């Protein structure tokens, strides 16, 4: 339930961090799903994290391992 | 010719308790204003507020605690929303509805017992005599 | 990207021109865009003018604030002294009916109104905002670390006090602008006395050369005891007396710092990559060189 | 009906503002007047010898009596009129000194007549309605409680009890004692704190007529002057007494204060006692002088280990499952002495209290000199343990300040206890110096003036200067102290090792909650309300509570103990005579006008209405006992049903009638 | 069925659903209650006469319901303050009570008040769009229709026009016309905004039945647990049909009652404006006033007016033998009902001096609602005054801005 | 309390000096106005013994009798139930 930050600076919409989400991955790619909600969505060529209420990430970092320059904070810390 | 007749209902425990510091201050005012003293403002029902502007009250005054000052916990708030609904009555019958007020005067405020005085004094001036004394004929 | 009216006094433009400039850029990195107010003058410098004539002060503060009210627009300054001047008068002027009043029958000989529509801003006010950029944001923008670099703050008087009449808290150990210097990733250090005045404000830097000078100087000493490199500040008046004041303490006193003094904005155009020619630090008294070479 | 007016003159104050002739000429020609009638001073005794005179003479109904206020000559007048034949609530006043006189004085002769006209007509009108009541008599039991059980509360307790009644000590705390069983040496005596509380402690344990209940609070409190249901939370405290642990079966015992509980308790946690610079166990006692030495259990940091049980053996008093039981308790009055705390200084923010090591506070400066306190009693810099050699004493530490952090008003004792702070110093640490830096050194009491005198002697610096800010140095952690010496006329910078603020006092807390329960206002300051400031400062305005201590307003140990024992007097007051009469001006009800409606029920905050069975028809029920005479009830049911005993419509309205009659 | 259920509802019996001004289902669910003995009574409307001549009824015999079928909208009476006086505000036995909108608000005010017995009384709430004074309907058939009123069999508003049927033929007026020409429905029930009393156990009406049922069918909205148990009843018993409703017959419904909201609207606002404004509202009402001959049938007739004695006739208020009567006569009578006034129009209608006394109840009552936030007879809520709140006095001495009771209370 | 007391007073009246005080701080009440209650309440008590104008010219015994003996100065005017 923790809380992810998007430098809408530095982004370039590459949407390594919408393919690489494990939450995002559950739609299509699991047997029976069972959440289909998503954290991010590259709209406007930026990535936005639609997980306002900070509810489905897990602290995983696959999304911030994944962007090529880094641009994902990790909050590990409540928010 | 006239004289503004003013009626004012004022409690015993913080009302009465300011008129009497303002005078033993010696705070000076008009002499206009005449009241009743009753226990708390409570006890004023609304039918004395409307007997007093039907026998030709030109203004009406009630006085009591601040909120959450009553000495019986709560029956200034009966008393506010009585007063309220009175305003809403004067409004709609067409007589004039600051013809009446109510206001909140501590133990130890005196001089604002003094300026309600007079600011009570100069609204019914500036108003003038009441209707019903000529509508009754 | 929100829109302000820049006011722009006096010492920045005509001193200090790469502080205006790098604003402009560094603000509009961020989403911030900074409109040219059309015709603004001196904010009658809240010592120089005040000390004389507060109904003027009054008049011609307002003046300023309704060039940018016919703009239709929020200001945001860059200056300590000019924030008193246009936020204070902005704030007098909203709240007290006869002086709205005098101000309003002294400015309708030129065919001008005040109407109090309008909010005044400092810039570092709006960068340390959360819902206008904030800090985080400034970290997303900065491009070159800064590291290695102590830098020491100087938060000026007029900005934050009195605290009974400002919005900004604390006025005893504030951290807020050590948060600033931080997020550019230059360490911000403590010095004794860090709130302590410049000694230049109320026209003191013009009647008592020499007691503004001991007033800056006991501030200078503090500062290099603490082992700062550089010394960053929001306001051209504070700037102008840590920088011509380093030159006259040297001349008058024997005392010789060479810290060099640079604005905020200055400093995050330094981060955000901007170059020194393109800041015109050679317009400053102190060399800002040996920062330059520990910064890049 | 015959009424008579009597028109005080009150010795020019009203004959100079009116024509006191024309006012009683008016009064004669009114109607339903028999007499009317003039004296200079109607307050004394030829003035109720007047109205007796009148009384038995005229043959009067009632009388009015054309004066000063009610609320200052009600009692006198209605006694005179008492000692005549008649009720004693036949009689009205009209107030037309402090509403006449007194604010029409200048320039407005003929206009203040004609209000004192119209005023008298008002007084007759309502007199010439008034009949006759008789005060209720309530029976009052003969228990007293005491809240509280600071020195002021375990004087009221002793108090009472000595009197012989039966007492109720409630003390939030697991021990009594107080704010003085934290005081090291007392001022300007210098005689041992704690020491002189231990026998009156000890007293206070050992009264058979003292029912001392510590680690309690009072969750609600409903009735009046005769009987008071109050309801108390008996906190889990953990442990058993001896009683208790024999009642539950325990023939071994219960609670001895071995100590193997906390000698075995892991659990460290600070202690409330040490303001917090002395570790305690989960099972604690706050020091080894507590009265019931019977070591709670901290169920909020208790892990349940349960290695205190083990410890305590076959006492077997530890019972870790214990819960909150609640206890209902029906006293006859109440006193109130709650104490007070700290204000919180922190929010001074020049003075860096929480953020630098060597700023304390007075309290925790006394539990560092104390020789029971986490110190071997002695002084020592927080930052590094080592002994100060320069003391600072910043006194009126937010106090007389108007800028809305600190308080507007004096803490009374923070001057005082200084001079003792910095004679402590100075007589502990050899060659330490106490610097003062004070605005108004404040030594009023006994004793006080000398006790000044010596320690200016002894050789403490007094700098007439309010510090300014505080400085603390990077490396030697000590205190740079800025303000100017205004005797001197110089600014000042004085170093010292160790800065002590003198904070102000503010009423405890949940003091506000408390003295809402029992119904009693506060005063500006924020402190609990007496009934007359001058001549009643114990009693408030509510019949049956009493105030005692500093909750009423700070004071030293003294002035404490003397409102202790005025307030357990005026508390007895009504036990010793077992009775005590109402105020009958008591909601009626009418039931044949009663509907039924139940209406008015939920309009009287003391619950006194309901609706009962008389006569097949539901009707309202009024207890006369809880109604207290406020009249929302009567001033709200629309039928009349509801009868105001002294002031009822038909008086009402004939006031009004009476003011618009021409 | 269940509570919030939208039905077509029609009698098994054939002569029942033929003397049903619709289906029937009002009478059905009566004859029900009445033989399996849910209640002990039933008070309904019966014609004592020719058509325009409503009487109340208290039936026990379930022989007698048939008699009460037919929706008589000359009925201009009120029920519930009926039971109270004579039928011991159904303490002691239960009724099931046959109801308009202003019959469910008045037996709302009575519960607060605790007159009657809501536990006892089942409301069976029919739609109402209106009701004309008999004498008046007459009056508007002798001339505006040119018929003689005894030829008429029967006569309903539908469609917004005047239906009636006589010997000869039908004809038709719409209602609006005829109330501009100075006819129609009371004034109460042009300013009426209570159409579909949903605060009943059962609403039933005309509105919403299209199609083949379009006169034999009554709509039947459930509006309680207590009503969804007599349907159930009545329908597992056989005396009741039961078929779901038709969605766009409920669409229709829903617009049929809100552009009766909008009618209701423009007829407050042209009365209460008609009424004037300033010191001549207050000639207007005081001359008016001034006819009172105190017969205290407004006090004895409306529902919110039951205290044992009224302060009119306290002699402290009112002089016992001046015909002439005060203005406090009215105020007393404003400030005790004006917060609750469901306008009924009882206080109007039986006044011998025809005094607009539902008018200016109501035109006082309206802002009373919009100040306050309080809408007579709908549930169990307590009076204003009744029940005062300390949230909310702090929350309306805050929104005025201000130290006192004084100014920037009303626009 | 309900026990028999008795009030000696040196001077002829009872008061002292706040019947000679005019106003009373902080609360700016008429100094002898508030004292005049219970003034009258004294006065009137039956459980008091108010001997003005006399003095005690000796004292023996201890915490159980203390024979106090008071010398009734010569007043010259005699109170109605003297006269009677
Ligand atoms: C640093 C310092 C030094 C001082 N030195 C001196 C000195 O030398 N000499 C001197 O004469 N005076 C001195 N004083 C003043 C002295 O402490 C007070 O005069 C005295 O303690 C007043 O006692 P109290 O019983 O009224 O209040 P407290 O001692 O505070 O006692 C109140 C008691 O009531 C309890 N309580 C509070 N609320 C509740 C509740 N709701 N329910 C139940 N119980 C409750 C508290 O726990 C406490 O036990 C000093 C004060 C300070 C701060
Ligand atoms: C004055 C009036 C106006 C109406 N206006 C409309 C309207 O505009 N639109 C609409 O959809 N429905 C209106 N109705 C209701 C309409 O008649 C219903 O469709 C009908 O009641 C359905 O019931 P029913 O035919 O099934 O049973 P029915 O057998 O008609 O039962 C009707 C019931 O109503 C009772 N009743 C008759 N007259 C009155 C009266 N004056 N007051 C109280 N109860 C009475 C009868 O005693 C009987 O119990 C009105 C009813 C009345 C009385
Ligand atoms: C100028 C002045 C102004 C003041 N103003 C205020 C003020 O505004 N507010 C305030 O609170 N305080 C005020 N005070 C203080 C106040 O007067 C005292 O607090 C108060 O009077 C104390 O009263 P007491 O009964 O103890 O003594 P006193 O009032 O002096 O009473 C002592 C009484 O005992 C009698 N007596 C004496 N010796 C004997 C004897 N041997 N036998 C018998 N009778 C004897 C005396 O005649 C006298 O009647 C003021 C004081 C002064 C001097
Ligand atoms: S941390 Fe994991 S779960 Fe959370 S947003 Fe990144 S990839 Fe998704
Ligand atoms: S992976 Fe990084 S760069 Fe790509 S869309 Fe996500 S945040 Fe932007
Ligand atoms: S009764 Fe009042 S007005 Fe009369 S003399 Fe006494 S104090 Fe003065
Ligand atoms: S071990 Fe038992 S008896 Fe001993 S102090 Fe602890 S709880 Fe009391
Ligand atoms: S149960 Fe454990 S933690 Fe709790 S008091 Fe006993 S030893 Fe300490
Ligand atoms: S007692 Fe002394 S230190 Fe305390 S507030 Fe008063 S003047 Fe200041
Ligand atoms: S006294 Fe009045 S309000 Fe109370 S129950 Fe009776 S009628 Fe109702
Ligand atoms: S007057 Fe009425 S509301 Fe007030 S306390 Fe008495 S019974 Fe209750
Ligand atoms: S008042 Fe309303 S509900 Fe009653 S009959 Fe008239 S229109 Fe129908
Ligand atoms: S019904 Fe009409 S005439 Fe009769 S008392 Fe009421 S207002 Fe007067
Ligand atoms: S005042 Fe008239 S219109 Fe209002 S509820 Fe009563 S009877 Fe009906
Ligand atoms: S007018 Fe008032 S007093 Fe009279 S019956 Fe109606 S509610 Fe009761
Ligand atoms: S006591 Fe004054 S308003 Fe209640």
């Amino acid at each position: 339930a923790f809380a992810v930050h998007v430098n809408m600076e530095r982004c370039t919409g590459c949407n390594n961090c919408v393919v690489a989400c494990p939450v995002n991955a559950l739609e299509l790619n699991t047997v029976n799903p069972s959440s289909t909600d998503k954290i991010y969505k590259v709209i406007n060529g930026d990535a936005v994290i639609l997980d306002v209420k900070h509810e489905l990430c897990a602290g995983c970092g696959i999304c911030v391992d994944a962007c090529p320059y880094d641009v994902i904070q990790l909050s590990g810390q409540p928010p | 010719d006239w004289k503004p007749q003013i009626l004012a209902i004022i409690c015993n425990w913080c009302s009465y308790a300011g008129a009497d510091l303002a005078g033993g201050a010696r705070i000076q005012y008009p002499p206009t204003v005449r009241a009743i003293r009753v226990m708390c403002t409570g006890r004023v029902d609304m039918l004395f507020i409307l007997k007093a502007f039907v026998e030709g009250a030109d203004g009406v005054l009630v006085s009591g605690c601040h909120f959450g000052d009553c000495h019986y916990l709560e029956g200034n708030y009966k008393a506010a929303k009585r007063m309220f609904m009175i305003k809403n009555l004067l409004r709609n019958i067409g007589l004039d509805d600051r013809r009446f007020r109510m206001t909140f005067v501590s133990a130890s405020e005196g001089a604002k017992w003094g300026m309600v005085m007079e600011d009570v004094t100069n609204t019914i001036k500036e108003l003038g005599p009441s209707p019903i004394k000529e509508f009754k004929k | 990207m929100h829109e302000y009216a820049f006011f722009l006094g006096c010492i920045a433009p005509n001193r200090y021109p790469g502080c205006e400039a790098s604003a402009i850029k560094t603000s509009e990195k961020v989403g911030i865009k900074l409109l040219p107010l059309k015709g603004a003058s001196c904010c009658p410098a809240p010592g120089a003018f005040g000390s004389i004539d507060l109904n003027v002060w009054y008049a011609m503060a307002a003046r300023n604030l309704v060039l940018a009210e016919e703009m239709k627009k929020d200001i945001a300054l860059i200056c300590n002294g000019c924030y008193k001047s246009i936020w204070e008068v902005n704030h007098i002027l909203k709240h007290n009916d006869e002086l709205r009043d005098n101000v309003n029958e002294v400015l309708a000989e030129i065919d001008m109104q005040f109407k109090g529509t309008i909010d005044v801003w400092h810039l570092a006010e709006l960068y340390y905002d959360d819902k206008v950029c904030g800090v985080q944001k400034i970290k997303d923008s900065v491009t070159t670390p800064l590291s290695g670099a102590k830098v020491a703050a100087h938060y000026g008087c007029h900005l934050m006090k009195p605290k009974k009449e400002r919005h900004f808290g604390d006025t005893e150990n504030p951290m807020w602008f050590e948060e600033l210097i931080g997020a550019l990733g230059a360490e911000p250090i403590q010095y004794r006395n860090k709130m302590q005045c410049c000694g230049a404000g109320g026209g003191v830097r013009g009647y008592d050369i020499v007691h503004a000078l001991d007033i800056t100087n006991e501030k200078l000493i503090n500062i290099q005891e603490a082992g700062a490199d550089a010394i960053t500040e929001l306001c051209p008046f504070c700037q102008l007396q840590f920088d011509r004041g380093q030159i006259e303490i040297k001349e008058k006193f024997g005392d010789v710092y060479n810290i060099p003094v640079l604005h905020y904005n200055e400093l995050l155009g330094l981060a955000q990559g901007m170059s020194p020619q393109d800041l015109a630090l050679d317009l400053h008294a102190i060399d800002c060189t040996p920062f330059l070479q520990k910064v890049l | 009906p015959r009424i008579g007016v009597f028109v005080c003159h009150c010795g020019t104050n009203i004959a100079g503002s009116m024509s006191i002739d024309d006012v009683v000429n008016y009064a004669k020609t009114l109607p339903y007047v028999a007499v009317a009638d003039q004296y200079q001073y109607m307050c004394s005794t030829p003035g109720q010898k007047k109205i007796d005179d009148a009384i038995k003479e005229y043959n009067l109904t009632g009388v009015v009596v054309a004066a000063c206020s009610p609320r200052l000559h009600e009692p006198t007048f209605r006694t005179a009129t008492k000692e005549g034949g008649l009720n004693p609530f036949r009689f009205e006043m009209a107030n037309i000194r402090e509403q006449n006189s007194w604010v029409h004085m200048h320039g407005m002769w003929d206009e203040a007549t004609q209000k004192a006209k119209d005023q008298v007509r008002m007084a007759v009108a309502k007199a010439a309605k008034l009949e006759d009541l008789v005060p209720k008599s309530v029976p009052v039991e003969k228990t007293a409680m005491v809240v509280g059980g600071g020195v002021a509360g375990m004087q009221a307790a002793l108090d009472l009890a000595s009197a012989g009644i039966k007492t109720y000590l409630i003390e939030r705390t697991p021990t009594i004692g107080g704010r003085m069983s934290q005081l090291d040496k007392t001022f300007p005596t210098l005689d041992c704190s704690q020491c002189i509380l231990t026998p009156k402690m000890v007293d206070v344990g050992r009264h058979p007529n003292i029912e001392m209940m510590t680690y309690t609070e009072v969750e609600k409190v409903e009735g009046y002057i005769g009987n008071f249901d109050v309801t108390l939370r008996k906190k889990a405290r953990g442990v058993l007494t001896p009683t208790e642990a024999t009642a539950k079966g325990i023939v071994g015992g219960g609670c001895n204060g071995c100590g193997d509980c906390s000698a075995v308790c892991p659990v460290i946690k600070p202690n409330p006692f040490e303001m917090g610079m002395a570790p305690r166990k989960a099972i604690y006692i706050y020091h080894a002088q507590v009265m019931p030495l019977i070591y709670t259990v901290d169920f909020d940091s208790c892990v349940k280990c349960g290695l205190c049980v083990e410890a305590c053996g076959d006492k077997k008093a530890i019972d870790l499952e214990m819960q909150d039981e609640f206890i209902t308790v029906k006293v006859g009055t109440a006193v109130l002495a709650t104490g007070y705390e700290l204000f919180p200084i922190e929010n001074k923010r020049e003075w860096g209290y929480k953020q630098f090591d060597n700023v304390i506070n007075a309290l925790e400066f006394e539990r560092l000199i104390c020789a029971s306190g986490p110190t071997g009693g002695h002084l020592v810099r927080p930052s590094d343990g080592k002994t100060p050699m320069k003391v600072g004493f910043v006194l009126c530490a937010g106090s007389r300040d108007n800028t809305g952090i600190g308080k507007p008003y004096c803490s009374r004792f923070c001057c005082m206890y200084s001079l003792k702070h910095a004679h402590q110093i100075m007589e502990k640490i050899p060659g330490a110096v106490a610097y003062l830096f004070y605005m108004d050194i404040r030594s009023f009491g006994k004793m006080y003036e000398e006790f000044y005198y010596r320690i200016q002697h002894e050789g403490a610096k007094f700098i007439r200067g309010r510090v300014a800010n505080v400085l603390e140095d990077k490396e030697t952690k000590n205190l740079h102290v800025f303000t100017e010496d205004t005797l001197l006329g110089r600014p000042v910078d004085v170093e010292v090792d160790l800065l002590v603020l003198a904070a102000a006092v503010q009423p405890n807390e949940g003091a506000n909650e408390l003295r809402k329960k029992f119904g009693v206002s506060a005063s500006q300051d924020g402190w609990m309300l007496e009934a007359h400031p001058k001549l009643n400062p114990c009693g408030t305005t509510t019949a049956g509570v009493f105030l005692a201590g500093v909750c009423q307003g700070p004071k030293d140990i003294p002035d404490t103990v003397a409102q202790a024992e005025g307030a357990a007097s005026a508390a007895s007051i009504p036990i010793h005579m077992g009775e005590v009469e109402l105020e009958p001006y008591f909601a009626m009800c009418i039931d044949e006008l009663c509907a039924g409606c139940g209406m008015c029920v939920n309009l009287c905050p003391y619950s006194a209405l309901s609706l009962g069975e008389k006569n097949g028809r539901t009707v309202m029920v009024v207890t006369e006992a809880k109604c207290k005479g406020c009249g929302t009830c009567g001033g709200f049911c629309p039928g009349g049903a509801i009868k105001m005993q002294h002031f009822t419509t038909p008086q009402i309205v004939a006031q009004i009638d009476a003011f618009f009659a021409g | 069925a269940a509570k919030g259920d939208m039905l077509y509802a029609w009698a098994k019996d054939a002569e029942i659903q033929k003397k049903g001004e619709c289906g029937g289902a009002v009478t059905a669910l009566l004859k029900h209650a009445l033989e399996t003995k849910m209640v002990d009574a039933v008070v309904a409307i019966k014609k004592g006469k020719d058509l325009y001549d409503a009487v109340p009824t208290v039936i026990t015999n379930p022989e007698d319901i048939i008699q009460t079928a037919g929706s008589l909208h000359c009925g201009t009476l009120l029920i519930p303050k009926l039971i109270k006086k004579y039928l011991n505000g159904a303490k002691d036995m239960k009724l099931a009570v046959t109801c308009k909108g202003c019959d469910a608000m008045a037996f709302y005010e009575l519960a607060k008040r605790n007159q009657i017995n809501l536990d006892n009384i089942i409301m069976i709430g029919v739609n109402c769009g209106g009701s004309v004074s008999p004498v008046t309907a007459r009056k508007m058939i002798s001339n505006k229709f040119g018929v003689d009123p005894d030829t008429v069999h029967k006569e309903e508003i539908d469609k917004g026009q005047f239906i009636i049927e006589y010997e000869g033929g039908h004809k038709g007026i719409k209602i609006d016309e005829l109330e501009e020409e100075g006819y129609g429905r009371r004034s109460n029930c042009r300013r009426c905004k209570m159409k579909i009393p949903r605060q009943a156990d059962i609403a039933a009406g005309n509105w919403g039945v299209i199609g083949d049922k379009a006169g034999k069918a009554t709509f039947l909205e459930i509006c309680s647990e207590k009503g969804a148990n007599l349907v159930n009843s009545a329908q597992s018993k056989g005396a009741l049909e039961i078929s779901p409703a038709d969605p766009k017959g409920i669409d229709i419904r829903a617009k049929v009652e809100k552009a009766m909201f909008n009618l209701g609207d423009e007829w407050r606002h042209r009365d209460f404006e008609g009424m004037g404004k300033g010191k001549d509202r207050l000639k207007l009402m005081m001359s008016e006033s001034s006819k009172c001959i105190k017969c205290y049938a407004c006090v004895e007739a409306c529902p919110i007016c039951y205290c044992i004695e009224c302060s009119t006739k306290k002699p402290w208020y009112i002089a016992p033998g001046v015909l002439p009567t005060s203005f406090m006569f009215h105020l007393i009578r404003f400030a005790h009902v004006s917060d609750s006034c469901i306008n009924c129009g009882q206080c109007e209608e039986l006044c011998p001096m025809e005094i607009p006394n539902a008018l200016f109840m109501h035109s006082q009552q309206v802002e009373i609602e919009k100040m306050f936030g309080h809408i007579p007879g709908q549930d169990m809520t307590p009076p204003i005054h009744a029940f005062v709140e300390e949230k909310a006095e702090r929350a309306r001495l805050d929104a005025t801005g201000t130290d006192s009771i004084y100014t920037n209370i009303f626009t």
